[PDB]
């Protein structure tokens, strides 16, 4: 195949779908949501452990 | 009682009333079979005792073929089998063989279904004769017909619409020839005679609904729409009520000069409507602009003499003044120097009805602008040289020889075009 | 119920017919057998303009079959559509015309003639209203052109206001097949400008140009040539068969064609002729078709428009397609091309539509040209007939047949008066 | 779970679509050719069928070997394979990938140890091989653009060295001598002589030496083999020949069927004069001829999808089935009959069907140029059914089989200079009005009593497929091509909704609740949507190899069909979803399908024309 | 809506340009059967840009393949995307070019140029609105640089304002394949210059060294040179054919890149190039994209930029992307890599970005410098170039095709001028 095709499986493929896309501000303000509630679950455990 | 005898003559005349008899049929509430599941239709159609409905129309054509393809078609039922008046032999587009050869019998036989047809009306307010000049069968059976029905009913309203050569796009060679032929014989039989141009048309098609390919079928809706709002004070009451006697006394300042232009407005389709206000004063100027007007003829060049406005829909008369007093008072619009009014508005309460498979919306409002204008002396102008450019090498003369004519009848005919055109120039001169 | 009667002359005019009458019956629905069975009712609706309805659903052709010689029409017989034609209208002699005129003409074809005259009553006396009739045929053979022309005449005498439409193979510029053609073009020529109302010049080089550059075929037959010849003949007369937006029966083409009576001679061309490789690639749009049609390399013609001027041109199109762009792109050829089309006339194109298109095919167009480059043809045919007349090669086997040598001279001076009508009508100038 | 009930599918422009299989004692009687596959099904209908399927497109070449064996050809897709199929097996036996394009004719020899398979394009060849392993000669070469029309087996001369195979390829005629035992071809070409004719059928004699080959020109030319050359010619069968068999017992004998559905017994043998005289007519354009029943009936196939049987003894005439011609289009069901099913198609022929036995009820027939029967809607006395011209013709619904009669037409519902031909016709609920959707977004209502317009509804910009209407005066589109669909209102005037995915759509069906709407994509993909929610509940991903193009729904809401391009159709839970049960029997795309009005019953079509019935318990 | 016709000239020419069609298709989810399976609305809202539509649902490519010997396009036609190809658009002679530019551009090339020209006329009347013309081919060949030259004089006299972009594959620094490369090449440098408005130099060393390197294939065959080139003559265009946040056209490119107009030659590189083994190892960030894109052994150009001066600098990103993110990378590598950037242009970075990436990648970004780097390329082409011509080794070859001597020194003087412009923008200081 074609080098510059990234393999299956890789940080760099993306399926047909989640390609044409274009919504970067959704995607961003959904990633920011997750983060966040991921910190405030790692508080939450950290708090537990003291 | 306000019964209308339509003609359709040609392939045009009866591709026309396709859509001028699906229109009718639609506004009506007609089924294609024939019946409805009043007396509105009586302008248009006569009833039977059974309740089934026939238009008192007349499918008039020397070639089988477009005739059979409404005998064929949807409305098999409705018309009259023996109304779709089928020639044997096509006009060729010769008006020498439509007037003088063909045409004959086929016209008496003509006069007899309609004669019959008049035999059904109480009243008769006139004829609504539709065919094309530039072709065989439109214009010398067209032609024989109008002369023998002004000889025999006499002081009835003729109302011509006839559809003209464009400018420069045509799709005949001897267009030219057979039109200057129908005009001199139709200057002095229509008491009413439109003009329509192919090519503007089609403009307002391409610029107006959009349609980068128009045809023929929406060609003949948009002029079925424009006779609808014409006829819709017939058939449905309203504030100004205008008639078809009304038309030639509000509109006809001399017998010579009754060639109208025709401008319907708006002209949107589905996409497009419902984005703007389309009130009454905007949809008039939109009448009144030139590109909306119905034949390639800029009245810019010459001045209006009458104009004669049909609103169809929510339309009050306030507003209709205060629109007529702007298109008045607009410097763009000249009205001839002897005119002071030269408006003849009538309002009717009955919006268009669309219909299905056009391309125009549904509109609450519509006006159909009918007007006498000195610039119509243009398009005489063009096919007065079209003409004799031929007929300096008498091209295609010989065509027209064969079938019964003479030399003469060409010189006629163009010179009663040239005083056409110095009758124009000199109502439009102070 | 403008009926059409088909008449085939010789071995190019039997084959040629039968190509034709094939190329109809399938767009019609015909099988070989007569029996309809195209699914369809458009395809019956006029079907009475070419066919005639026998005891069962049998469908006989118009067609009347002439030769002297009976090979062809066993052939013709014998071929995939032969059994349509009723046997009654093979009229044939025994000793076949030697490519001479002449016997084609006066010495064999006057004791067949009364045989297909009455064949010919026959057919149009049955018919309901007669369009005219339609003859083809081959200039420069001695049967064909001979016997065409003879009928040809009789059939003018007999019905002048009806139509006659001639489509006459004219002998190649390059490459001659036959040495005697100048003579028989010659001859065949004088008798097609007098009688024929509507004449289709058809050169067989011209024709194998085109199917070798357009449809790039490696090994055309005589078969593709008739093909094409019968997809032409088919498109002229659609109008009449099938339901058009703008219909035009013949009558009204040539109403719209010929200016004056005797430049009647027309070259013609079919698109869209598209090669078997790009088949997909092309679009079929009315701009396309109308650049194909104009091109000089469609044309079926030897003589090429760009020399001449085009007097008038009629385009006959066929498919769902819209009348604006028809209009628009013909007066747009006729804009960009002005120097090529005559000043005197302000529209040279007469557009018809017909919502039929040829089966296989969404849209077509055939195109009918009257322009004065059809001049050069007959130039050249002169200039070959006055170079064997000098000498007066092969003149005696004309001459014993019992015509005048005077008509040689006859036939030659009117061919050079329709000449010189071409390129009076090439350069006239308006006012 | 989907039980396969019936499959209709004949592709009737193939010259021998249907043919028996001699001697066949055990099930499987017959062999037709409906698309990618090729459905092998007993003599007797409601009987069980197989789907031998290991193509990819079209199928072009069938081939019997006279007891034993089945052939299928595929085309395009540089997969133009030969695959050999036994009866016990029903599985492939050969795989020959050697013609780069579409393999022209296959047939088989009448000792069925060879196996001809003739291609055109790029590559023409005349393969041959053995039963055992492979290929015995290369090719011959032929020439390019020669469209081989069909070809035939001499019985006689298989002393190994020798084997007589006739070629009809045009008006070309060639006989190629074969020595399998050195593999060699000569090619000779018969010697027409002015007989120029398109040669249907090809039939050896009995003995051999005189080859019989039917024309389109109601025909048969007969030709001694052992000079390669036209000897006579004699007419058979007015119409044309089609398929042309040799006699079961016969002296001279051969049948031959015809276009006009004749069947008759042409000999060689008694002089120049035949004066037709059928014995049997069938229906339709004959294309097949076979014997079946232990040689008691002759099997005649139809252009137009019909199968018939023919007794022997006393000439009786009995269907068999009948399959929808053309590319099919849409599915209906009587609102509240489960008994009568519609069926549409790309052809202007509606077939309805008594779901009971598969026969057809009714017929309903229109003109080519009145376009294609792109949506239909099934009424307990009318067939309704929007075309490709856009008009929307309803025919008085007939039995027994007969050609309907249209009661009335809605002329020009959609066609707007820009889109024509009205999608996704759908019947109120009860029965009191008709939605329609046009080629280009626009949706409208019908009045049913008055045939009037109520209402035009205008804002979708692309193509109308999987329109629906609602529980009361209601109604939502699909709007292919713009990706978003709307529910609106007969008031004209659009309520909300208005839902925009990220894929194109290609249909649309509401389940028994009027909150759940299911959409599919080409994406693949099966969207659920609350008409409460902005956004669809879930989607299912990947839900058919290739594009899915349809979605049904039955009237309990409980589960809903999708089927698509990889000729499978499956069954989803409406809130759960996961595969109810799923099952690939269409040989094509499935283009349109109906669930029954009661539990059971699921009726699909393909682009083919194949049409599958479902037992959904 | 901006129409670009392609262009494949020479072997080399055409294998790219098969690859990149290629490319293409897949992209826009067409199938070798020029069918649309892509599965997507944007795929076909510009498809117009590079493929017209066919009869049905195919799409015809907007390429011509020219050639001299026919073996270059019987494979390309025989290859996985021969089919999409109009057929008319293959213009090849019949005896190759045996490496001579004189037989390329005046002897041979000059037949076969008109039929070049007609084509590209008939393809460039087709689009609605022009871009302009990518004509990819190799310097150093005879076909390929011979017809790539006249071609490119021919378009540029026919359409002075449309654009045109080339892909020269420029004869590599150490490994030569042919001998008169550097006679090629300085032939078709002069006319580059006067006539190309954009020009992207491609060296088959570099590529092998960007591929055994960042790729670390070790064994890479031509047809993965040519994919690399196809990635990147995919990218500089997709602003064209998707939707972007920040989209810019090739005349936006060419204006932000070209500071005097002499000085239009450009390296590019492609990101990101990753092995097959790292690849689950790699993380694409915009940084990390930058930091590959702006390394000297990416650039496909064998010059290293680090020996030149950045004039300019393009790049196009593709992905859902942040433009502060891209912003502040570009910003910041312009800050810390200051002394590598001319001093009197304060931003040498036009940043364009584009929603949609290529196929497989989550982000993608194709670079275009113009740089002073180029300098060193031209100057071992002179120093080849002039070590040949001082004894005039294979001139006569050359000679006996008709041009004079004067040509060699006329070419020679025109690239020793781009070569001092080069060196003065590279040493040039502010006020
Ligand atoms: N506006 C409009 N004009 C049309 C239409 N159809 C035809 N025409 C015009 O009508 C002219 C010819 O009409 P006809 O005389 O009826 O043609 P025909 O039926 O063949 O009869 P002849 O030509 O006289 O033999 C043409 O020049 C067209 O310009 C139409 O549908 N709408
Ligand atoms: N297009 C075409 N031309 C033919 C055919 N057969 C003969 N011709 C040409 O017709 C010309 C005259 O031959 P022809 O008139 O048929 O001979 P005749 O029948 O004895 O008079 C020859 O020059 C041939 O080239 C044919 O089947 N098709
Ligand atoms: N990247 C790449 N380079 C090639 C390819 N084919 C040839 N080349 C190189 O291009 C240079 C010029 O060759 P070319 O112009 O194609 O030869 P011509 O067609 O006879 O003029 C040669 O030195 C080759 O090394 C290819 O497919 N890909």
């Amino acid at each position: 195949g074609n080098p510059v095709m990234p393999a299956r499986n890789a940080p760099a493929f993306c399926d047909e779908y989640d390609r044409f896309n274009r919504d970067v501000a959704g995607e961003m303000n959904a990633k920011k949501q997750q983060n966040l509630q991921k910190k405030e679950e790692v508080y939450a455990v950290k708090r537990a452990e003291q | 009682m306000r019964e209308v005898i339509s003609i359709h003559i040609g392939q045009a005349g009866i591709q026309v009333g396709n859509a001028c008899w699906e229109l009718y049929c639609l506004e009506h509430g007609i089924q294609p079979d024939g019946q409805m599941p009043d007396d509105a239709f009586n302008t248009f159609f006569s009833e039977t005792g059974a309740g089934k409905h026939v238009p008192r129309c007349i499918f008039l054509d020397l070639e089988p073929t477009v005739v059979d393809e409404v005998r064929t078609g949807t409305y098999r039922q409705l018309f009259h089998p023996e109304q779709l008046i089928s020639g044997k032999e096509d006009a060729a587009n010769n008006f020498a063989r439509g007037h003088y050869t063909i045409g004959k019998e086929i016209v008496d036989l003509a006069l007899d279904r309609i004669r019959k047809l008049a035999d059904n009306c109480t009243g008769l307010q006139g004829f609504l004769v539709f065919n094309a000049v530039g072709g065989g069968t439109g214009s010398g059976l067209g032609s024989l017909l109008l002369e023998r029905l002004s000889v025999d009913y006499g002081k009835k309203s003729k109302l011509g619409f006839t559809v003209y050569p464009s400018p420069q796009v045509s799709t005949a060679v001897v267009e030219p020839y057979n039109s200057v032929l129908s005009t001199h014989s139709l200057l002095e039989h229509t008491d009413v005679a439109v003009m329509l141009d192919n090519e503007a048309i089609y403009d307002i098609c391409r610029r107006s609904l959009d349609i980068e390919r128009p045809t023929y079928t929406n060609l003949n809706r948009l002029i079925a729409q424009v006779i609808s709002s014409l006829t819709a004070s017939l058939r449905f009451d309203g504030a100004l009520n205008v008639d078809i006697t009304e038309f030639q006394t509000n509109l006809v300042p001399y017998p010579r000069i009754h060639f109208m232009l025709s401008s319907y407005a708006p002209i949107i389709s589905a996409e497009k409507a419902y984005h703007e206000q389309l009130s009454v004063a905007e949809i008039t100027n939109a009448a009144f602009e030139p590109a909306s007007m119905m034949v390639k003829c800029d009245p810019r060049h010459g001045k209006y003499m009458a104009c004669c406005l049909m609103y169809r829909g929510d339309v009050v008369p306030k507003d209709v003044n205060a629109s007529v007093a702007t298109i008045k008072t607009k410097r763009t619009i000249q009205f001839v120097d002897w005119c002071p009014t030269g408006f003849k508005c009538g309002i009717n309460y009955q919006p268009p009805t669309v219909v299905p498979g056009g391309d125009l919306a549904k509109v609450q409002r519509a006006v159909c602008m009918i007007s006498n204008s000195t610039a119509i002396g243009e398009i005489f102008s063009r096919l007065d040289h079209k003409f004799d450019l031929m007929y300096a090498k008498r091209a295609f003369v010989h065509w027209y020889v064969g079938e019964g004519m003479e030399e003469g009848e060409f010189s006629e005919a163009r010179e009663d075009l040239a005083a056409l055109e110095k009758d124009f120039e000199e109502v439009g001169a102070e | 119920m403008r009926e059409i009667v088909h008449i085939q002359g010789g071995q190019c005019g039997n084959q040629i017919g039968a190509k034709f009458w094939e190329v109809v019956s399938d767009e019609h629905g015909i099988d070989p057998t007569g029996t309809y069975h195209g699914d369809s009712d458009l395809q019956l609706e006029r079907i009475n303009v070419y066919f005639n309805e026998a005891t069962g659903g049998r469908y006989v052709p118009r067609a009347i079959l002439m030769d002297l010689e009976p090979g062809t029409m066993d052939s013709v017989r014998s071929g995939p559509y032969g059994q349509i034609f009723r046997p009654d209208n093979f009229v044939f002699g025994q000793t076949g015309a030697g490519n001479n005129w002449a016997k084609g003409h006066y010495t064999e074809g006057a004791e067949l003639i009364d045989s297909v005259l009455d064949v010919v009553r026959k057919e149009a006396e049955s018919c309901d209203c007669l369009q005219g009739f339609q003859v083809c045929h081959s200039l420069g053979g001695g049967t064909g052109s001979g016997m065409g022309t003879l009928l040809i005449s009789k059939i003018r005498e007999e019905y002048p206001d009806r139509m006659m439409l001639t489509f006459s193979v004219v002998p190649s510029p390059k490459v001659s097949d036959t040495v005697v053609e100048p003579y028989n073009a010659t001859l065949s020529v004088h008798q097609l400008v007098e009688n024929a109302d509507e004449c289709m010049v058809l050169d067989n080089e011209a024709l194998y140009d085109i199917c070798f550059r357009t449809l790039k075929l490696t090994t055309p037959t005589f078969g593709d040539l008739n093909h094409l010849i019968s997809a032409v003949m088919s498109g002229i007369t659609c109008c009449l068969r099938f339901p058009g937006q703008l219909n035009a029966d013949l009558r009204k083409l040539a109403v719209n064609l010929i200016p004056f009576p005797r430049l009647h001679f027309f070259m013609v061309g079919f698109t869209p002729l598209t090669s078997r490789g790009s088949q997909q690639y092309r679009a079929l749009t009315v701009p396309e078709l109308t650049q194909q049609m104009w091109d000089a390399k469609n044309m079926m013609c030897a003589a090429d428009p760009r020399h001449g001027r085009y007097l008038t041109a009629s385009a006959l199109f066929r498919g769902r397609m819209s009348t604006k762009e028809v209009d628009e792109q013909m007066l747009n050829v006729q804009n960009k091309n002005s120097s090529y089309f005559v000043e005197w006339i302000p529209n040279n194109v007469k557009s018809s539509v017909c919502d039929i298109p040829p089966k296989g095919l969404k849209m077509s167009a055939t195109f009918i040209g009257n322009s004065t480059a059809i001049q050069e043809m007959f130039k050249r045919v002169s200039e070959q007939f006055t170079a064997m007349f000098r000498r007066k090669a092969f003149l005696h086997w004309y001459t014993g047949e019992g015509m005048d040598e005077m008509e040689f001279t006859e036939a030659e001076s009117n061919m050079n008066d329709l000449v010189s009508e071409y390129q009076q009508y090439q350069d006239a100038s308006a006012e | 779970p989907l039980v396969l009930r019936h499959i209709a599918g004949l592709n009737g422009q193939m010259f021998g679509a249907m043919r028996s299989i001699p001697n066949s004692r055990g099930p499987y009687n017959i062999a037709q050719i409906s698309g990618v596959s090729v459905i092998l099904g007993n003599e007797n209908n409601l009987a069980p069928q197989f789907t031998l399927r290991g193509h990819d497109d079209v199928i072009t070449a069938f081939a019997m070997s006279h007891g034993g064996s089945m052939l299928a050809t595929g085309q395009k897709g540089s997969n133009s394979d030969v695959i050999v199929w036994d009866v016990a097996a029903c599985a492939p036996k050969y795989k020959f990938q050697e013609h780069d394009v579409e393999v022209a004719t296959v047939s088989f020899s009448a000792d069925d140890r060879l196996l001809l398979s003739a291609s055109c394009f790029t590559d023409a060849k005349l393969y041959v091989w053995d039963m055992a392993t492979g290929k015995i000669v290369a090719k011959h070469g032929l020439e390019p653009g020669k469209r081989i029309t069909c070809s035939a087996w001499s019985p006689a001369l298989a002393n190994g060295r020798a084997y007589t195979c006739a070629t009809a390829a045009g008006e070309e005629l060639a006989l190629w001598t074969v020595d399998p035992f050195t593999g060699m071809v000569s090619g000779q070409k018969v010697v027409l002589g002015t007989v120029r004719r398109e040669y249907t059928s090809l039939a050896f004699s009995a003995d051999g030496a005189w080859l019989y080959g039917g024309t389109t020109s109601a025909d048969v030319v007969t030709v001694n083999v052992q000079r390669a050359s036209v000897q006579m010619t004699h007419p058979v069968c007015s119409g044309g020949v089609g398929a042309l068999l040799l006699s079961p017992d016969g002296g001279g004998a051969c049948l031959v069927g015809g276009r006009d559905g004749s069947l008759s017994t042409f000999n060689a043998a008694g002089g120049a004069w035949r004066e037709l005289r059928p014995f049997a007519k069938v229906p339709g354009c004959v294309t097949s001829l076979s014997l079946s029943a232990d040689g008691g009936a002759f099997l005649v196939g139809t252009a137009q999808g019909g199968v018939y049987r023919l007794d022997r003894t006393s000439l009786q005439l009995h269907t068999i089935s009948q399959a929808q011609q053309g590319q099919l289009t849409a599915v209906a069901f009587a609102p509240g009959q489960p008994e009568a099913v519609a069926t549409s198609s790309t052809d202007g022929s509606i077939y309805v069907w008594s779901t009971a036995d598969y026969t057809l009820q009714c017929r309903v027939q229109e003109p080519t140029q009145a376009g294609g029967a792109l949506c239909c809607v099934l009424t307990r006395d009318a067939v309704i059914s929007g075309w490709g011209d856009g008009n929307i013709r309803c025919h008085a619904r007939a039995a027994g089989g007969a050609t309907c009669a249209q009661m009335w037409m809605i002329p020009g519902a959609h066609a707007l200079a820009h889109s024509v031909g009205v999608t996704a016709l759908r019947l109120s609920n009860g029965g009191a009005f008709l939605l329609s959707g046009g080629m280009g977004g626009e949706l409208r209502v019908w009045d049913l009593r008055s045939r009037e317009m109520a209402a035009h509804m205008k804002m979708h910009n692309s193509r109308i497929v999987g329109a629906a209407v609602m529980a009361d005066d209601k109604h939502v589109a699909a709007a292919s091509e713009d990706r978003t669909w709307s529910l609106w209102d007969v008031g004209s005037e659009r309520v909300r909704t208005t839902w925009r995915g990220q894929s194109m759509f290609r249909g649309m069906a509401v389940s028994a609740d009027k909150v759940s709407v299911v959409t599919v994509t080409l994406d693949r993909k099966i969207q659920m949507w609350d008409v409460r929610g902005p956004d669809p509940r879930w989607t299912k991903v990947e839900a058919h190899g290739k594009e899915v193009g349809c979605v049904a729904s039955d009237h309990r809401g409980a589960a809903f069909a999708t089927g698509g391009a990889d000729q499978a159709v499956r069954v989803w839970d409406w809130r759960n979803g996961g595969e109810v049960g799923g099952a690939a029997c269409h040989s094509a795309p499935v283009a349109a399908m109906a669930f029954s009005p009661d539990d059971a019953g699921l009726v699909s079509v393909a682009l083919d024309g194949s049409t599958c019935f479902w037992q959904l318990t």
